[PDB]
């Protein structure tokens, strides 16, 4: 059983405002839905896709196109580590390694708390200062091993 | 380094403490004079002249000119709907000047949409915005909020009658969506598949309607070359492409970094008298020019101009001139397969070639990782290559896909022979069933 | 309209591209995201010929025949040796993923695909890795689906949404898992869904009634009825 | 050039001989993976084609086969003389180690062709199979 | 699995079958007849069995005394064993789910992955 | 006034270069294994003296063929519903040799007068229930319903209410009303249809117990049972 909320609708109408046609607004939908509630779940889509006006096939192969919109639950938060060409020039593996160590968990997956869900991505446009990594909102830059597990603790 | 504002279009008004330059400061540095200049004194179609003869080529990584793209805007004064994007996706790897750009110079990249729009007649604009760029997303808001305050967007700018309004549209992560043509679908609400050109997206763009896409870069050098000049621009440097472009050195150099030079300067510089050479311990084995969609090349072709010519001459691409830097230690079966998995997973699932060829190579690139390598490997992977290129596939994805995996079979074949160790078998013995032994 | 296919000269219709053409002339181009009705997309790749500038072109360039109109003075060929070696490859990389599924499949004997394969003449595989799989959805009683057939070409989501006007059929996901069904399991509410069976040229789409007492193609009576 | 490729065997003597006896136009080349001459021949040089060939300085001595074959569905007719039935002759010169096929075209109410039992006297039962099965009458 | 390619490729036409299914989807011969008076023993059957299901075994006495007899139904053909080829299985081949096999338990086939995962 | 149909197709002395149509493709099995059950003897092939098709694999399907009547679309290398490519004069277009079918009736020089049968509005009496008709492509047509895949797809048999209708009544979404047309009390769970007319109550044309006559007729006593 999904509704949408008075601020999540209010916000997709606004940005319904801002195009000339009400299928521009699917993406930023699923965004405020996904900022809203952590991710994306299955009634969403009908809702979105009856707030549009565009079917809901559209909008779940929207979801589905994009991997910053998620159709399945995540942790409370996400830490995304690059895994592009020049953090592996960078040396990413040994952040993937003790990212793994540190929580128990392989990529893709959450931790059995539901604290963190590690995922990788591409690359965050700070190849200078690589290797990245990108939790929820923050980006953080010149990682190290022996950095992960104090960078960690400041996420509760 | 001093950077005067003469050689410097771009990053002389950088602050040393990295922080954003907001309005105040941005007009206090000679800021807006030149979309004054365009907006008050300067017909629209002066100003696409303007841009075309001086010389300004895509930054985005193709060299296409951008005063011949904003020519084949519709001459039909029916068609009043216009659409200006700016490709703020910046998903190549290897790429990071966009972000330096917006991130501290946000007023640059609206006073560029600014003289573009109204030199394209575009009623509307928006950033197309890649979703991992934050900072440069508030930084972008604000600055487009405090142009909205000073009367320089919205409605009558500066009293001329030219009605203009620019959004950010910050995007859902996948790389194909900086494609131009990707890049309309998914500003739509569509799926990011790209379209088949002609039409262009200058006749049909955005809902139908003429739109153009141009680079940050591009419409961050837009107003130099309205506020000093054509003769200016031309006078940057004595190339074949004219003005400055951002440069820079990628992985285990001294100094990775960003820094603006004119066309021209060898690869060298950047790497020795900017980036400081290679890191200790470490010898140069080999580069990348313009990206992770660019061919690979040796020690012998670092004194080379990064010119589009020059590069493309050698057998590479100058693509978006931030270089990347592999030493001896790096394996360059490891290094492919990671550019060719990125490629593979970043694929958009349009077209056969890239689709189901991508993965393909992912995967002979992993078995000869492991030394599980088969004979014929390489050949299916030259192959690959020679059937991914130019026109066999339905966008230009591929091609950048393959050219990294062509260029080390062809410089660094002897660490891919390395892989094959086991033979080649693809069928089990079937009991009672005698095999056709193909000799 | 004049084109040179092979040094040989045929007159067509300009406003034509280069596949209908060509098969209107009783060539043959495998090719498999095009359909008549329907229009040309350039997804598959497979219907590629190499096109010259001139008639004094030894080089050429690989172009879609479907993709490219058939203009006057057109100079293509289709047994081009690098023309049959993509389409072969093309062929192959769909054959990379798919199922060893043709004695249970309801499209054996009617298969676009199984045509198209022999047609190119690829019949040696040498891709020795694994192949990607998808769950089925239930569609309804009317229409069978089997997503692992599935050669990403299009023509469902083309016909089911800009012909047939339906709503809940589409493409999901991403580069090389692109599903092709419904939202969620359950019937396909379009009254021309039925036209899914011909227009897959896989087994994706099967008909389910003829489904449960399944007989081939060849062994069918057939007869031409109102 | 592998054995089963496409040729029209236009480099054999005895095309040459036909053309410097019988003329150009009097005869139709095929192009076949039979590895023989394929020549169609008019009907009413068919006799005058079998004397040439049976008096040639080397000359076709044995009739190695003779029968019909109905052309009225064939429809990869390309480079052939239009016709409802045809009968074809293969001729067999030992000397040469050679030999050749002629054909000749009949439409489908005049299915008539001159018999060739006074050049080769297996031609009696041969013409007799291609009456019972083809329905062509031999005068 | 009642494929009927064993029956299209007899040159004589002496087999006939139906395609039934079970509950969980596997295919097989609802019937399955062969007229052994109007068999020539080619073997061509066997030859294009993609299953290895039909075979042709060393055994010449067929002798009858009544034609009718010479219809050998689905009860007089099915054996107990594998025959010719002991290990051959089409379904551990093919990509269709039956019991005691799902997708992707097949050979040279990977789990489906969802296009809802949060994997690029 | 019938008299086009002679020209719709070609009669049964029809012939393609002297045989006939075939039914059934060339490489058709089980010949002599398909009656084996019940006599091993095969049978005689089913002859076709009313049309120009024959009952078996001995006849043309070639897709140059002079004709217009195909039983099925197969070319050489193209066995898919593609070979209709090959049956058509050119691809998307026309078969061949012309469609099969005429019209029976040409357009007429001079047209009708306007019909000055202007009805009234529609007004609700009280206690007559007009039946609007509702049709459905699984259910309405006669014979789709006894095909039994339909049955899954065939809608369950409601009855259509306004709003306003179902609050006068008294009665909500999915209850059971009772109505009598011709002495015949029939029960049937309800729909509130928004957009029907106040005064009509909508019935599925076609269904079972539902005639299609019962269009545009009236209904007594309509209540909930
Ligand atoms: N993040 C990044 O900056 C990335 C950049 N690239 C670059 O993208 C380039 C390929 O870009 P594409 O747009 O696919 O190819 P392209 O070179 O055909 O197009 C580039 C520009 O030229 C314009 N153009 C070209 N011919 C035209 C014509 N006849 N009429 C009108 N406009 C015309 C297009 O509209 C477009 O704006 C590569 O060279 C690569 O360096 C690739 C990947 C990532
Ligand atoms: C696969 C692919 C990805 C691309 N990604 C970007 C991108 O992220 N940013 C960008 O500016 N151009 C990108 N481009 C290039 C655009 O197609 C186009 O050249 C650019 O957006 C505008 O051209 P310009 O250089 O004249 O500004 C990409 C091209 C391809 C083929
Ligand atoms: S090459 Fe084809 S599948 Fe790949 S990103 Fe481009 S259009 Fe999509
Ligand atoms: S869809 Fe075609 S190729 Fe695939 S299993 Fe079925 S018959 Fe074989
Ligand atoms: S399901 Fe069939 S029609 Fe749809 S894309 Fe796949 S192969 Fe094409
Ligand atoms: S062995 Fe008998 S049943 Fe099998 S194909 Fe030959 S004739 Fe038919
Ligand atoms: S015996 Fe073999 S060839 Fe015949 S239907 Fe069964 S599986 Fe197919
Ligand atoms: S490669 Fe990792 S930030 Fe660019
Ligand atoms: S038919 Fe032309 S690319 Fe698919
Ligand atoms: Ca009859």
């Amino acid at each position: 059983a999904f509704e949408l909320s008075a601020a999540e609708r209010e916000a997709i109408e606004h940005e319904m405002h801002h195009y000339e046609d009400p299928r521009a607004a699917s993406i930023e939908a699923l965004k405020i839905v996904q900022k809203q509630r952590g991710w994306v779940p299955d009634g969403a889509i009908h809702a979105i896709a009856d707030v549009l006006g565009i079917p809901a096939s559209d909008v779940e192969g929207v979801a589905t196109f994009y991997s910053q919109i998620f159709r399945q639950p995540v942790g409370r938060h996400v830490i995304r580590y690059c895994d592009s060409v020049v953090c592996h020039i960078n040396g990413y593996q040994g952040i993937q390694a003790a990212l793994e160590k540190k929580l128990n968990i392989k990529p893709g997956q959450t931790t059995f708390d539901g604290r963190f869900t590690l995922l990788p991505t591409c690359c965050l446009g700070n190849c200078d200062k690589g290797p990245n990594m990108m939790i929820d909102e923050d980006t953080h830059a010149h990682l190290t091993p022996e950095a992960i597990p104090e960078l960690l603790e400041r996420y509760k | 380094i001093i950077r005067t504002p003469e050689t410097h279009p771009l990053t002389w008004r950088l602050r040393d403490d990295k922080q954003p330059v907001w309005l105040d400061e941005y007009r206090s540095k000679n800021g807006y004079e030149g979309a004054r200049k365009a907006l008050t004194g300067l017909s629209p179609d002066e100003i696409v002249n303007q841009v075309k003869d001086a010389g300004l080529k895509g930054r985005g990584g193709a060299g296409f000119s951008t005063g011949l793209k904003w020519s084949l805007m519709p001459k039909d004064e029916s068609m009043n709907i216009r659409y200006l994007l700016c490709n703020a996706d910046e998903m190549e790897p290897g790429t990071y000047k966009d972000r330096l750009l917006m991130e501290q110079l946000p007023h640059l990249l609206v006073e560029g949409m600014l003289i573009s729009a109204f030199a394209l007649k575009a009623y509307r604009g928006y950033i197309f915005l890649r979703g991992e760029y934050i900072e440069a997303a508030v930084n972008l808001r604000r600055a487009i909020a405090e142009a909205t305050e000073a009367g320089l967007l919205g409605k009558n700018i500066m009293g001329t009658g030219f009605d203009f309004e620019l959004f950010v549209h910050t995007g859902a992560g996948r790389y194909i969506c900086g494609e131009e043509t990707a890049l309309i679908n998914s500003l739509e609400g569509r799926r990011a598949n790209p379209r088949s050109k002609p039409p262009f997206p200058a006749t049909s763009g955005a809902w139908g309607k003429p739109t153009c896409v141009n680079n940050v870069e591009t419409l961050c050098n837009v107003p130099a070359i309205l506020a000093n000049g054509v003769e200016w621009y031309q006078n940057i440097s004595k190339s074949k492409d004219a003005g400055t472009k951002l440069m820079g050195f990628s992985g285990r150099v001294k100094n990775p970094g960003l820094w603006e030079l004119p066309f021209g300067t060898t690869a060298r510089e950047i790497l020795e008298d900017y980036a400081g050479g290679m890191r200790d311990g470490l010898k140069f084995k080999a580069w990348q020019p313009g990206g992770a969609g660019t061919d690979f090349l040796t020690e012998a072709h670092l004194d080379l101009p990064m010119e589009f010519e020059s590069i493309g001459k050698a057998g590479s691409r100058l693509g978006t001139a931030l270089a990347m830097a592999v030493d001896h230690e790096i394996n360059m079966v490891s290094l492919v397969r990671n550019l060719e998995e990125f490629f593979a997973r970043e694929s958009c699932g349009w077209c056969t070639p890239c689709r189901d060829g991508l993965p393909w190579s992912v995967k002979i690139l992993r078995a000869l990782e492991r030394g599980e390598g088969q004979p014929g490997d390489i050949e299916t992977l030259e192959q690959l290559c020679r059937f991914l290129g130019p026109g066999k596939t339905f966008c230009a994805h591929a091609p950048g896909a393959v050219e990294p995996l062509q260029s080390a079979i062809k410089y660094f074949r002897e660490e891919f022979e390395a892989g094959i160790k086991q033979p080649f078998s693809n069928t089990h013995l079937i009991n009672g069933i005698q095999p056709n032994l193909l000799k | 309209a004049t084109i040179h296919v092979d040094g040989k000269e045929y007159e067509v219709n300009g406003a034509d591209n280069l596949l209908e053409a060509c098969l209107s002339l009783g060539l043959d181009i495998p090719y498999f995201c095009w359909h008549p009705a329907l229009g040309s997309v350039g997804a598959c790749r497979q219907c590629a010929v190499k096109q010259y500038q001139n008639a004094e072109d030894t080089r050429g360039r690989l172009v879609m025949s479907c993709m490219t109109p058939a203009s006057d003075g057109t100079f293509i060929s289709i047994d081009d040796e690098e023309a049959k070696q993509f389409r072969e490859s093309v062929v192959e990389w769909l054959m990379t993923n798919h199922p060893h599924d043709c004695p249970v499949c309801e499209e054996g004997g009617n298969c676009h695909l199984q045509d198209m394969t022999v047609m190119t003449g690829h019949s040696f595989r040498r891709y020795r890795f694994t192949k990607r799989t998808h769950r089925n959805q239930d569609l309804g009683p009317f229409i069978s689906h089997e997503m692992n057939r599935c050669i990403a070409c299009y023509r469902c989501v083309r016909y089911y949404k800009d012909y047939a006007g339906g709503t809940d059929l589409g493409v999901y996901g991403a580069h090389d898992n692109v599903y092709f069904g419904r939202p969620e399991d359950g019937t396909l509410e379009s009254e021309f869904s039925g036209n899914l069976v011909e227009i897959c040229p896989t087994g994706v789409f099967t008909d389910k009634t003829h489904s449960e007492r399944y007989n081939r193609k060849w062994d069918m009576q057939f007869a031409p009825s109102i | 050039e592998p054995a089963w490729q496409t040729r029209d065997h236009l480099d054999d003597p005895v095309i040459g001989e036909l053309r410097n006896r019988f003329g150009p136009d009097a005869f139709t080349v095929q192009a076949t993976r039979t590895g023989v001459p394929v020549v169609w021949i008019k009907r009413e040089q068919l006799l005058e084609v079998g004397d040439f060939l049976k008096k040639l300085p080397k000359p076709y001595v044995m009739l190695f086969d003779l029968h019909g074959m109905d052309e009225r569905l064939r429809t990869h007719r390309e480079g052939l003389p239009a016709a409802d039935f045809s009968v074809f002759y293969h001729l067999i010169s030992i000397d040469r180690n050679r030999d050749i096929m002629l054909k000749v075209a009949l439409a489908e109410n005049d299915l008539h062709v001159p018999t060739f039992t006074k050049l080769f006297p297996n031609a009696n039962w041969y013409e007799r199979e291609t009456w019972d099965l083809f329905g062509i009458t031999f005068d | 699995v009642a494929c009927n390619l064993c029956a299209v490729a007899c040159p004589v036409g002496c087999i006939s079958l139906q395609k039934a299914e079970t509950k969980d989807g596997r295919w097989y011969p609802e019937f399955f007849r062969i007229n052994f008076s109007r068999c020539i023993f080619c073997g061509l059957c066997e030859e294009a069995c993609p299953t290895t299901a039909i075979q042709l075994t060393p055994d010449f006495e067929m002798g009858e005394y009544k034609r009718q007899d010479l219809v050998y139904e689905k009860e007089d053909l099915l054996i107990s064993g594998p025959g010719k080829y002991p290990e051959y299985n089409f379904y551990r081949m093919a990509g269709m789910a039956i019991d005691g096999k799902d997708k992707g338990e097949a050979e040279n086939e990977a789990k489906p992955i969802d296009v809802k995962s949060l994997l690029p | 006034e019938l008299a086009g149909i002679k020209d719709a197709a070609p009669d049964a002395t029809f012939r393609i270069r002297g045989q006939k149509l075939a039914r059934e493709p060339h490489r058709y099995s089980g010949r002599t294994a398909m009656r084996a059950n019940i006599s091993v003897h095969e049978p005689r092939q089913p002859q076709d003296i009313d049309t120009m098709f024959t009952f078996s694999m001995e006849g043309n399907n070639q897709p140059t063929a002079h004709r217009s009547q195909v039983p099925f679309a197969w070319a050489p290398g193209w066995n898919s519903p593609q070979a209709w490519n090959k049956f058509q004069d050119e691809v998307g277009g026309k078969l061949r040799f012309g469609d099969p079918g005429v019209r029976l009736f040409e357009t007429s020089e001079n047209g009708l007068d306007y019909f000055t049968s202007v009805p009234a509005r529609f007004q609700p009496q009280d206690g007559k229930w007009r039946i609007a008709p509702y049709y459905h492509l699984f259910g309405s047509d006669e014979l789709s319903q006894r095909a039994p895949v339909f049955q899954s797809r065939m809608p369950q048999p409601y009855i259509k209410l306004n709003p306003a209708d179902a609050a006068k009544l008294g009665v909500n979404a999915g209850t059971r009303v009772s109505f009598s047309y011709d002495g015949n009390t029939v029960t049937l769970p309800v729909e509130i249809a928004e957009g029907l007319t106040a005064g009509q109550v909508g019935l599925p044309m076609g269904m079972s117990g539902i005639a299609p006559v019962l269009a545009g007729a009236h209904l007594e006593d309509l209540k909930e049972a």
